[PDB]
């Protein structure tokens, strides 16, 4: 369980 | 060429140290325009807010000051960092315009609230938001205005709290100016003039996390008073223990409303709206829903606190002592909760602040 690094703010 | 300059910012004019280029607006609000800029000297982009009528009322003063102060005295990786603060005027006589500069992320939480995330993202985002607040609370500071407009995310999936112009401590009053926080997120103790604790923020936190799942404002409200009716219709009329705490005037009205039992959180929030449950326990709809039902609670004295939010099975699988229980910030002692001054007197402190803060 590791922290996300991406976030498609589109 | 006096080492500043102005730019025709949409409706009004701006004035910044040349270093800031290509000033395009992004923030139009109740505290003034806030446009993005590319700080040359920095080699990174930034955001600049220009305080709208900082001395208009003895209150704006009290807020502009706290704004500054608090922007300065408090730091965390989940709180927009204060890059700078400057003024173009030369002396206190001239002085009346203040521009604050701070780091800038990629978007608004309203941007997230319009896309479907997954337990990984949603839980992490809430975690960060929760750590940011814990920092403020650790210093007896309350934000009083957490909402999407005041929360920013960046492409690397990290978020940071915003604005402090309404941030303060204490809770003596019942909020002589409760009209200021944004309706759809006002917490019961605010709506019903009551005197708030630190946990008055976890309400807004629920209203938001609920917004990210539902995708629509949790408790609408066509007006300051209708707000309340939207809260009870959802969560049901509060119990008599609670009522007994309202001012005599409020208690009566609050008791003459129709009685609603409300609906179960499984109903308010069916599974299907939450991300896809995997097979793992900690990150399940059950948990996310459970945390919600502990934030969206009328009786503050029965409503969760950050301490526990950060410890909850849904947000807790990211827990890290540093971020979680960082060092409580420390304001000098200027910041308080009442201290009133003149329009000038206030202006005085602001300058001698904008100064050693330039
Ligand atoms: C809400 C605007 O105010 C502020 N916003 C930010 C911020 O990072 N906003 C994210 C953001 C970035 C954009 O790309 C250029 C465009 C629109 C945005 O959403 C508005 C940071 C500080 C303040 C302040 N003060």
């Amino acid at each position: 369980p590791k922290r996300p690094t991406t976030l498609n703010l589109f | 060429d006096n080492n500043f300059y102005s730019v025709e910012i949409g409706d009004s004019t701006f004035t910044v140290l040349k270093r800031y280029q290509n000033l395009k607006p992004i923030g139009s609000g109740a505290q003034g325009i806030v446009c993005a800029a590319y700080d040359a000297i920095l080699e990174r982009n930034v955001a600049i807010k220009k305080l709208s009528r900082p001395f208009q009322n003895q209150t704006h003063a009290k807020r502009a000051y706290r704004e500054l102060v608090l922007m300065k005295c408090v730091n965390h990786k989940n709180i927009i960092g204060l890059l700078n603060v400057f003024t173009p005027q030369k002396s206190l006589e001239e002085f009346q315009d203040v521009y604050i500069v701070m780091e800038l992320m990629d978007a608004n939480l309203c941007q997230v609230i319009q896309m479907e995330l997954d337990h990984e993202r949603m839980s992490y985002l809430l975690y960060q938001m929760l750590c940011g607040i814990k920092h403020l609370h650790s210093a007896g500071i309350i934000h009083r205005d957490l909402k999407p407009s005041n929360i920013v995310v960046k492409s690397d999936c990290t978020l940071k709290i915003l604005d402090f112009g309404l941030a303060r401590t204490a809770g003596t009053s019942f909020m002589m100016e409760p009209e200021v926080v944004t309706r759809y997120y006002r917490a019961p103790e605010v709506i019903l003039g009551m005197g708030y604790k630190e946990n008055v923020d976890l309400w807004s936190v629920g209203c938001i996390m609920g917004e990210m799942v539902c995708h629509k404002i949790l408790f609408p409200g066509r007006d300051y008073i209708d707000q309340w009716n939207k809260v009870i219709e959802q969560l049901g009329t509060p119990c008599p223990e609670f009522m007994k705490k309202l001012q005599p005037t409020v208690r009566t009205y609050v008791e003459n409303r129709p009685k609603y039992a409300g609906y179960s959180f499984e109903k308010l929030f069916p599974d299907v709206l939450f991300p896809a449950d995997s097979e793992h326990n900690k990150l399940k709809a059950s948990q996310a829903r459970d945390l919600l039902s502990k934030m969206l609670v009328i009786d503050a004295s029965k409503r969760i606190s950050v301490d526990e939010a950060l410890q909850h099975p849904y947000i807790n699988v990211w827990y890290d002592p540093s971020e979680a229980e960082a060092p409580p910030p420390k304001i000098p002692d200027k910041q308080l909760d009442e201290r009133e001054h003149t329009i000038e007197e206030w202006k005085e402190l602001i300058y001698k602040e904008v100064m050693d803060l330039e």
